[PDB]
């Protein structure tokens, strides 16, 4: 039974492992996608805030 | 106008004042700060800020206002809850939907719109009013009548009264002429928070407090209009006291001033009183909260506000007294008060006195406490006020010798000091009855005899009991009960029954919630007879033995009525005096039946 | 057996604390990018030649106003140093009706190096003692500072 | 709003003494504006400004003073005060004592700064702490309970476990209402911040809360002995601002455990001795009150918001007592003391947690027959009395002999011995229900006749004296 338990146990941590991956791959995608696409936006309100001076 | 140079915490010191006079409110900053001015060193003025610092800039405009620091009274300053510079703090709530205190708020103290219904006191155009005369009632809220009443500054001819009918704070409800010209008033009232309201003259009072606990009411009495000092305990104090006073006394209204303390217990108290649907009227269920009023400041609010808080509550007691309520003062604050005064002291460097504290702590103490006492009021009709200050002290971890403490009771008049020992033992009302003290058992003489003109002389021979057995405890703590005589034995089983029976009270129950001067009185002369009579039989010694056999005797063949005797403080205070006086009654004979029967076979 | 499966638990729950660094990494790194997209678009904005002296104009008009010394010292690159040597007086006689008082005594000579700088200028006070820092590197980081939450709150998804 | 302006730097750093750098010569400076040091060596520290006074203004530094020259000690004024960043990422993880993680990862993406010494709350807006955090100790659990959003500061001496409870604590505790209670926000979401802490101390809460399971919920700001000493008057303050943003503006029971108050009233001490200002009691600052104050009352469940927050704050007495003066302002405070006694550690008892001198205020709201058995409170006065009275009849026995006893004595000292032994007593792992609890405090209860029952009601009598 000992054996049996620790062997699903590996089982089990192997799975949760890709799992993990699988999930943190995709969040990476989904970082990198929105950072692509709201990259240029962001630059442009940044310059300009920086490129404006009041009196 | 001015500018600040300086900012260390809450001390801010402003050059370009000059002509800025003491204690003239300053307003501080962009984001409009409250403030006083505390000194004075030229062209420069100190300035507490009442408010956080941070922020502050150098040559930050500082306005000036030319007023003292001033709380503003009329109709609706009942029933609210007031920060200690008096902004409401439900109106703060409600108008500005975020629920933080914003920094540097600016919200009139009581509202300017709300409708209030006008009842004029049949004042006839051209007929000459003076100085707090009571021309016009208002009924804030039901079983709670506001009458209004002159400032005390102030007189001349009536010229104009408004008619009844709805008015807001913003119309005038009376015109005087006087020395050749008119003033207007309206239904407001701004007065400086110190320099206590005038009084026609002072009284001595009469009428006890009567309050709902047993011990305070019956051993250590409070008169209305008195002074009063409890340790500022919780579990039993701060809490089964602030109770007591509030929703089961004889007061005409209540003002909690507690300042300086946790607000998890704020939180509490502000979340059970807006229920507390206490029977103050003859048959009427009203919620206390139409007849009393907050002024929390708590512990992390900011150090300067402490004063000021202690000082508008007493300011909203003397409006109340000069209409002519009762109103009792509760403070759990002046344990943090003496701290505030430290930390402001120390910031201003002033030199420190004993034990650190300034040296005018009892003159600021006495200023405070001796706006107390009955009074009769200003103005037509005549009438009469008073003001109650059950404040706070340290908790029973300090002796006597501390500052705060010693200025307190050369002042204070009824010190109810709550013993830790009493707490350890669950005993709730935890007064010690060894070093408590009421200075009013003489003026109470009167009403004492009126009511029963025997309670003087069965509370006196209660207050012998006590002591002897606190006398002969460290006796038996050395020999033991072993050579305790037979009056001794009765003496110690007497005051174990008063202690158990008469000064306990559970105050969760209908049995010991609130417990009328009748009832109390009938325990105390219960027991007292039941000594008494003890003590006579075993004095007689009938039976060739008497003594400790006949108190053996007593409490083995006669035990009934002892049982009776620790079990008569269940006796429910609804079933009414005419049901409650005739089981006492009763009691009293079956007690007499006893002692008289033991005495039949001669023990 | 139970200490194994502790173990065991322990080893997921590090897995799990691994995998959420990876991701907020990841997430910084993209910070960084954009930070670095910002810093080359700033740089490219030195390329213009006219608006470009406005915004010299308003940033040493800014500078002044803010110090309100008697007597700056201005330090500008020695790349579009002509375009400052040009503007000159056109500052103070801003500065001047910005309030009643006498023209400033600027004085312009060491320069940082192009990168360094890329474009602004640093104005400061006699003997250095008071320093104000106007370049655009110097304006770039505070307003990156600033607007960072914003950035978090447009980077849903 | 419209156009921003790049922080001043200077250099007139006339004076240097302790951890207060004294600038001059300044212009516009803020009060607690938050500035930047850039030493002759280029290493940058972070410092405060602790007054403005004219054109000087004094500068406390976080990471000590000790390179700071008068020529080349460049100051700038960031002009705004403290704003930790915070974000949901900010659980699980572990921060230096000034807000640098630590834990080898990214600076935090902020959702939002929020300034420190977060905005005051109306009192109008609060509620009392309802419901009740099941402690796990026995002792807690049956007398001196603890409510979501209560103050309870654990009274420790130098020795005792104060730190092996709280870890029990931080993994015990839990919801009690009808032993009901996923619950991810029903989870405390563990805010722990440490001030002078001996290294082993810090290693020993970390590998407990990795142990546990918690590490993706815990979080830690450490501020170590060996770390400056001036960021331990930060450190509280940053925990308990991240602690507020997690549960009032994020809806997450929240719970807090700082450590060692006396070494940030030693901080507090250090600060106010470098001013030359009027000192207090033992030399303490005059409004030691007025920071502890500012340090506690920011916990407290919340009518607007889902959230709670419950700090448990242990504190060290010097010489193990009560009258000085941390111990004292924190009693006056906060709402209960839990008392650790050496006599209790001197006889072997794990945990020494002496019944007597205990405290809630909130006791009487937290328990009741919505959420507890009915006799609670009934049982834990009895069991206070019949413990009292019995520590007097073992005094007034060490002088008569036990002999003189009588057989009300010799069931107070029976009573004492199975409390001190059987009751108080409880495994370093394992827990106990309250219902538990209750039956073994009845078991210690039922010694006494029903006739020496004072305190507990027949009501009660009836239903529980037999069972």
């Amino acid at each position: 039974e000992f054996q049996r338990k620790l062997a699903e146990s590996s089982g089990d941590s192997g799975a949760n492992v890709k799992r993990l991956e699988q999930e943190t791959e995709v969040k990476i995608h989904h970082l990198n996608a929105g950072a692509e696409k709201i990259q240029y936006d962001v630059v442009q309100m940044l310059l300009k805030h920086v490129t404006t001076v009041k009196n | 106008y001015g500018y600040v140079r300086k900012v260390s915490g809450p001390v801010v010191i402003a050059d370009g004042m000059n002509g800025a006079a003491m204690y003239e409110l300053v307003r501080v900053g962009h984001d409009n700060l409250i403030g006083e001015i505390i000194r004075l060193e030229g062209d420069s003025a100190t300035i507490q800020v009442y408010e956080e610092t941070a922020g502050l800039m150098v040559n930050d405009p500082v306005l000036r206002t030319h007023k003292p620091l001033s709380v503003e009274l009329g109709p609706g300053i009942l029933g609210n809850i007031f920060d200690g510079i008096q902004r409401p703090l439900k109106t703060i709530a409600i108008r500005s939907g975020d629920v933080y205190i914003p920094r540097g708020v600016s919200v009139p103290a009581l509202d300017k719109d709300t409708l209030w219904e006008f009842q004029p006191k049949k004042i006839g155009e051209g007929d000459l009013l003076t100085g707090g005369d009571l021309y016009a009632t208002v009924f804030e809220n039901s079983l709670m009548q506001h009458h209004v009443a002159l400032p005390p500054d102030a007189m001349g001819k009536v010229t104009y009264v408004a008619p009844a009918g709805q008015y807001s704070l913003k119309d005038t409800v009376l015109e005087l002429e006087f020395q050749g010209v008119k003033k207007s008033f309206t239904m407001l009232q701004a007065w400086p928070v110190r320099t206590p309201r005038p009084v026609s003259s002072k009284l001595a009072a009469d009428t006890p407090l009567l309050t709902g606990q047993r011990v305070l009411d019956a051993l250590f009495p409070s008169v209305l209009g008195g002074t009063c000092a409890i340790p500022g305990a919780f579990g039993c104090g701060k809490t089964v006291i602030s109770q007591a006073l509030s929703k089961y006394s004889n007061s005409d209204t209540v003002v909690y001033v507690g300042c300086g303390e946790r607000g998890n217990e704020m939180a509490e108290v502000l979340m059970d009183f807006p229920q507390l649907t206490m029977t103050l009227p003859d048959g009427r269920e009203e919620s206390v909260m139409k007849r009393t009023t907050l002024v929390a400041n708590t512990s992390n609010m900011p150090v300067a506000a402490r004063e000021a808080s202690i000082y508008t509550g007493i300011t909203i007691a003397e409006y109340f007294r000069d209409m002519g309520y009762n109103v009792s003062m509760m403070a759990d604050s002046t344990s943090r008060w003496a701290e505030a005064l430290r930390e402001i002291s120390g910031r201003l460097a002033e030199m420190p006195a004993d034990s650190g504290y300034p040296a005018y702590l009892a003159a600021r103490l006495a200023s405070f406490y001796e706006r107390a006492g009955k009074v009769k009021c200003l103005g037509g009709p005549e009438r009469t006020g008073s003001v109650t200050i059950v404040g706070a002290v340290s908790p029973p971890g300090g002796d006597f010798s501390d500052p705060v403490t010693s200025a307190t009771l050369s002042i204070v008049q009824v010190f109810w000091g709550l013993d830790k020992k009493l707490a350890q033992r669950k005993h709730f009302p935890s007064v010690n009855w060894l070093i408590s003290y009421s200075k009013y058992s003489t003026a109470l003489e009167s009403f004492y005899e009126q009511f029963d003109p025997d309670f003087i002389n069965i509370r006196t021979k209660a207050r012998e009991v006590l002591q002897r057995e606190d006398d002969l405890n460290e006796i038996v703590q050395l020999v033991g009960k072993d050579a305790l005589a037979e009056g001794d034995k009765i003496t110690l089983e007497t005051a174990k029954l008063l202690r158990e029976d008469y000064l306990a009270q559970n105050a969760f129950t209908p049995y010991d919630k609130f417990c009328p001067f009748y009832k109390s009185v009938w325990m105390m002369r219960n027991i007292i007879h039941f000594y008494n009579l003890a003590n006579q039989a075993v004095e007689k010694g009938a039976g060739m033995d008497g003594q400790k056999i006949t108190y053996t005797l007593i409490k083995h063949r006669l035990g009934d009525l002892f049982y009776r005797l620790v079990s008569q403080k269940f006796e429910d205070p609804a079933e009414g005096e005419p049901a409650l006086v005739a089981k006492f009654k009763k009691l009293h004979e079956d007690l007499t039946a006893g002692f008289r029967a033991l005495e039949d076979e001669t023990r | 057996e139970k200490q194994v499966e502790i173990r065991k638990k322990i080893e997921y729950s590090m897995q799990l604390n691994a995998s959420r660094i990876k991701v907020l990494q990841a997430q910084d790194d993209l910070v960084s990018n954009m930070m670095e997209a910002a810093s080359k678009e700033v740089l490219n904005v030195s390329r213009d030649h006219n608006s470009y002296k406005k915004l010299l104009k308003g940033l040493i008009v800014q500078s002044l106003l803010r110090l309100k010394e008697p007597a700056v010292l201005l330090r500008c690159r020695k790349d579009d140093h002509h375009l400052v040597e040009s503007v000159l007086e056109s500052a103070k006689e801003e500065y001047a009706q910005k309030l009643q008082v006498h023209p400033p005594e600027i004085i312009v000579h060491h320069n940082a190096h192009g990168p360094s700088c890329s474009g602004g200028v640093v104005v400061a006070s006699r003997d250095g003692k008071i320093v104000c820092e106007n370049t655009l590197d110097a304006r770039l980081d505070v307003v990156f500072r600033k607007k960072l939450p914003e950035i978090r709150k447009q980077l849903v998804s | 709003e419209g156009t921003l302006e790049v922080a001043m730097e200077y250099r007139t750093v006339t004076g240097v003494a302790g951890p207060l750098v004294i600038l001059d010569k300044v212009k516009g400076p803020k009060y607690y504006e938050i500035v930047n040091i850039r030493l002759g060596d280029g290493t940058m520290r972070r410092g405060q400004v602790l007054e403005v006074d004219g054109e000087k203004a004094v500068v406390q530094v976080f990471e000590g003073t000790s390179g700071i020259d008068n020529k080349f000690t460049t100051v700038q004024f960031t002009g705004e005060v403290l704003k930790t960043p915070v974000s949901l990422d900010m659980l699980g993880r572990i921060f230096n004592g000034s807000g640098k993680p630590i834990d080898n990862g990214p600076p935090i993406l902020p959702e939002a700064y929020l300034d420190i010494s977060g905005s005051s709350i109306n009192p109008s807006e609060r509620t009392y702490p309802e419901e009740m955090i099941q402690t796990g100790i026995s002792t807690i659990d049956v007398m001196n309970s603890i409510a979501r959003g209560q103050k309870i500061p654990l009274f420790s001496a130098a020795g005792l476990p104060h730190n092996e409870i709280a870890a029990q604590i931080c993994r015990q505790a839990g919801l009690v209402k009808r032993l009901e209670k996923d619950g991810e926000e029903d989870n405390f979401a563990i805010v722990f911040a440490a001030m002078g802490v001996n290294m082993e101390t810090a290693q020993f809460f970390k590998r407990d809360f990795e142990e546990n399971g918690s590490m993706e919920r815990v979080t830690l700001f450490l501020n170590l002995a060996n770390d400056p000493t001036i960021e331990r008057i930060i450190t509280p303050r940053i925990a308990l601002t991240t602690a507020e943003y997690l549960a009032y503006e994020c809806g997450k029971h929240v719970l807090v455990i700082l450590t060692d108050m006396s070494s940030y009233a030693d901080a507090l001490r250090e600060v106010s001795a470098a001013r030359e200002e009027v000192p207090g009691r033992r030399g303490y600052p005059g409004y030691m009150y007025t920071d502890l104050a500012q340090i506690y009352e920011r916990a407290g469940r919340i009518e607007g918001r889902k959230g709670s927050i419950t700090q448990i704050p242990i504190l060290t007495m010097p010489n193990d007592d009560i009258t000085h003066p941390t111990p004292d302002l924190t009693g006056y405070i906060t709402e209960g003391q839990i008392y650790i006694d050496r006599q209790l550690q001197n006889r072997q008892i794990y945990p020494p947690i002496n019944v007597l001198p205990s405290l809630s205020r909130l006791m009487k709201s937290a328990i009741g027959e919505g959420m507890t058995r009915r006799d609670h409170s009934d049982v834990s006065n009895q069991l206070y009395a019949n413990y009292a009275i019995g520590k007097d009849v073992q005094a007034m026995k060490a002088v008569v002999g036990e002999e003189a006893l009588s057989s009300e004595d010799l069931l107070y000292l029976e009573f004492l011995d199975k409390f001190e032994r059987k009751f108080v007593a409880q495994g370093a792992y394992d827990s106990r229900n309250i219902f538990q609890s209750l039956d073994l405090a009845w078991t210690l209860l039922r010694i006494f006749p029903r006739e020496l029952l004072h305190r507990i009601p027949g009501k009660t009598l009836d239903q529980y004296y037999s069972r």
